C-alpha cells in the first residue's frame, strides 16, 4: 500500500531526521525495546510505563507511534528475541530471550556497593564532617576529599600489601 | 456388559522409566521427548501384527481364551519364536 | 566448613555424576538381571484393548499375556540394539528419531 | 556350556539367564537357535566404546571445561 | 559453596584489586570483558588469544556462563578466529547479510515483484521497474531513456516527492550493517 | 564437453532402473562359481541355468543391499557410501548371522 | 602410448582373476542400479568380500543337494532351494 511507504514517511521525515542518524544520536526503530530491556534492571519490563519512560526522549511521536509500538513489537518474538513471564504486580514482563531456559522461576541476585559510602563515617571522627549525610549518590560526593589510595589508584590500583611498603621505601 | 464399542479411548499409557529401562537395557543413554510416542507406536504395530495370527488361530479352534500354545504358533510364524511357553 | 555437599541451594555443583555415569551404572544392572520392565497390568489392558476390535468374546490366559510381553520386550530390546548402532554411525548417542526410520526400513517391516 | 556359565554366575542351578549365556557367546551356537526369544533371558553386556568418554572427564579443549 | 567461600579469600586478597572507587578495574566473572568488547576496533568480533591479551590488566566456562546470563551475541565463522562480541543491539534482523548477493531491504524489491506476480510475466525472484510489465523483453542502452523522458514529462511536485520519499531507506541502510 | 562430478550419475540412475541386464561379467562369474564349489566337492559339473540363477540372486542381493546402504548414507550427512554403511546395514538386516 | 606402458596384463585365469574380475566399473553399475551418487574407494574391495559370502552360503547348500541326488551336474533347482530357505526365493527357474 502507498500509505506505508510514500505518504506516511513524508510528515514524519523531520521527526526521523531529529531521530537516530549516523552521529549515534539515538537508538534505531526496532531496538528501543532492547534499550528498555537493558535499562530496566528489574524482574520484567512493564508493557506500557517502562517503554514510555525509556522512549520519553525526542523521536517520531504524534505519527501514531502509540499504535506503531504495538505493530513493531508484533514482529520481535519471531526470532527468539524477547519472552514474557507471569506476575501479579507488574503491568508487563518483557524480558530478553537468552540461554536461561526462558521458563525459570524468579530467584535472587544482587551486586551493588553500600559500604562504599561508609568511609565518610570513618573520616567523620577522624578528619571532618562536611557531607551532612545528604550526598550518597554516585555522581555526588565527587567534590574532592574523595580518595582511597596513593598515586597507583588512578592507574590499575593494587591492594598494596607489605611488598608495596618496601617498594615505597625504595 | 459390552458397553464399550469404539476403540477411540486409549489405555496404552506406557510408563516413561519403563522405556528408559528398556532403552538402557539396549545401551541407550540419551532419550529425547519424541522417542516416547513412537516407542509406543512400534510396540502397538508389533502387537497388532502378531495378534492377527492369534485371533485367526483362536477362531479356527472355536475358543474364547487365547492359549499360550496359539501364541507360539503365531510368534513362530512371524520369525520371532519364544521358548518355554509352548511345545 | 559446611556446604559443598549433595545439598545445594543457589550454589555451584561439583560437576559430579555427569550425563552417562548414571546410564553406565544402569546398563550394568539391567543387563545383569532377567526382569519384565513393562508393568504387567497395563500391558494386560493393552493386549485386551487391541484384540477386542478384531473380535469380541475373547479372553487371554495368564501365560498368554506373559508370552506376548516377553516377546514384545525382547523385540524392543533387539530393536534397541540396531538403533543404538545407528547412533554411533552418525557420531551421536542421542538415539534421535532418525534412527528408528532407518532401522525399520532396512528390515522387511515398514 | 550352560553349566560353565552357571559356575561363573556362582549359582548351581541353570537359571534361564544361564541358558541365555553360552548361546550368544559362541557364533556356532548362535547360527543355530538364533531367531529365538529365550524366556527370562538377560541380554549380554554389549556396550559401545562411545558410551565411555574418559578424557579426564573434561572438555576436549585445554584445561577442565 | 566452598568454591565461592574458601576461594572467596582469593578476591578478598588479590594483589590486583577491582570494584573500588572509580571504574579502575572490572568485577570478576562479570563485566570483565565488557569494556574490551565495547572498544572492539575489529570486524566480526575478537578472538581467544586477543581476549587473553585484553584480560591482562576458566575462560570457556566464563563465556558459557555469560551466554546463560544473556549478554553475548556473536557470529559464526572458521577463518576468522573467535568472533567475540556483546549485545550492542543496533539491528536484530540482518536478513540479507550481503555476501556478494543480497536484496535492498527485501521489501521495496518485493513491492516491485508483486506487480510481476500479479501481471502477465509472473517472474521468478527477480524484480525491476514498471516498464518491464509493458515489455518483458528489454535491454540496457534502451530500457533507461524512456524513464528519463517520463521524469521530464512529470512534474516538480512528483520530483520533490521522489527526493523526499526514499531518504527513509537512506536512514535504514545503516541499521542492519551498522556501518559502511 | 567435460561432465562435472555427479552429473552423469543422475543420468545413469534413471537408466539402469528401467533396464533388464546382468551387471556381472559372464566369464569371470563362471570361474568364481566353479572355484568356490571346487573345494567343497571335487568332481562337479555346472548347468548353464544354475550359473544364471546364482548371478541373479547375487546381483539382486547386492542391489538390495546398496539401496539400504544408500539410506544409511542419508541418515548421516555424507552423500558418499563408506564401509561404515555396509557393515552397519549387514548387522541390521541380519546378514552377519 | 605404445605398448602396455605400465599395468598391462596378458595372464588370463591360471588360478587367478576369479574374484578380481569384478572391476570398479562393474561394482559401480550395481551401485547405480540400486541408486547412489558417490561411493568411497574402499567399497570396491568390500563389495568383493560381501558378494563372496552370499555366494558361499548359497553354494554350500547347492552342492549338498547335488550330492544327495547322486549326480554331478548342478541345476537351477538346487540353487533355488538354498535361496528359498535363506529367504531370497528366486522365481523364473521353475521349469
Amino acid at each position: 500500500m502507498t500509505e506505508s511507504l510514500v505518504l506516511s514517511p513524508a510528515p514524519a521525515k523531520p521527526k526521523r531526521v531529529k531521530a537516530s542518524r549516523r552521529s549515534a544520536s539515538h537508538p534505531t526503530y526496532s531496538e528501543m525495546i532492547a534499550a528498555a530491556i537493558r535499562a530496566e534492571k528489574s524482574r520484567g519490563g512493564s508493557s506500557r510505563q517502562s517503554i514510555q519512560k525509556y522512549i520519553k526522549s525526542h523521536y517520531k511521536v504524534g505519527h501514531n507511534a502509540d499504535l506503531q509500538i504495538k505493530l513493531s513489537i508484533r514482529r520481535l518474538l519471531a526470532a527468539g528475541v524477547l519472552k514474557q513471564t507471569k506476575g501479579v504486580g507488574a503491568s508487563g514482563s518483557f524480558r530478553l530471550a537468552k540461554s536461561d531456559k526462558a521458563k525459570r522461576s524468579p530467584g535472587k541476585k544482587k551486586k551493588a556497593v553500600r559500604r562504599s559510602t561508609s568511609p565518610k563515617k570513618a573520616a567523620r571522627p577522624r578528619k571532618a564532617r562536611s557531607p551532612a549525610k545528604k550526598p550518597k549518590a554516585t555522581a555526588r560526593k565527587a567534590r574532592k576529599k574523595s580518595r582511597a589510595s596513593p598515586k597507583k589508584a588512578k592507574k590499575p590500583k593494587t591492594v598494596k600489601a607489605k611488598s608495596r611498603k618496601a617498594s615505597k621505601a625504595k | 456388559k459390552r458397553h464399550r464399542k469404539v476403540l477411540r479411548d486409549n489405555i496404552q499409557g506406557i510408563t516413561k522409566p519403563a522405556i528408559r529401562r528398556l532403552a538402557r537395557r539396549g545401551g541407550v543413554k540419551r532419550i529425547s521427548g519424541l522417542i516416547y510416542e513412537e516407542t509406543r507406536g512400534v510396540l502397538k504395530v508389533f502387537l497388532e501384527n502378531v495378534i492377527r495370527d492369534a485371533v485367526t488361530y483362536t477362531e479356527h479352534a472355536k475358543r474364547k481364551t487365547v492359549t499360550a500354545m496359539d501364541v507360539v504358533y503365531a510368534l513362530k510364524r512371524q520369525g520371532r519364536t519364544l521358548y518355554g511357553f509352548g511345545g | 566448613a559446611r556446604k559443598s555437599a549433595p545439598a545445594t541451594g543457589g550454589v555451584k555443583k561439583p560437576h559430579r555424576y555427569r550425563p552417562g555415569t548414571v546410564a553406565l551404572r544402569e546398563i550394568r544392572r539391567y543387563q545383569k538381571s532377567t526382569e519384565l520392565l513393562i508393568r504387567k497390568l497395563p500391558f494386560q489392558r493393552l493386549v485386551r484393548e487391541i484384540a477386542q476390535d478384531f473380535k469380541t468374546d475373547l479372553r487371554f490366559q495368564s501365560s498368554a499375556v506373559m508370552a506376548l510381553q516377553e516377546a514384545s520386550e525382547a523385540y524392543l530390546v533387539a530393536l534397541f540394539e540396531d538403533t543404538n548402532l545407528c547412533a554411533i554411525h552418525a557420531k551421536r548417542v542421542t538415539i534421535m528419531p532418525k534412527d528408528i526410520q532407518l532401522a525399520r526400513r532396512i528390515r522387511g517391516e515398514r | 556350556l550352560a553349566g560353565n556359565a552357571a559356575r561363573d554366575n556362582k549359582k548351581t542351578r541353570i537359571i534361564p539367564r544361564h541358558l541365555q549365556l553360552a548361546v550368544r557367546n559362541d557364533e556356532e551356537l548362535n547360527k543355530l537357535l538364533g531367531r529365538v526369544t529365550i524366556a527370562q533371558g538377560g541380554v549380554l553386556p554389549n556396550i559401545q566404546s562411545v558410551l565411555l568418554p574418559k578424557k579426564t572427564e573434561s572438555s576436549k579443549s585445554a584445561k577442565s571445561k
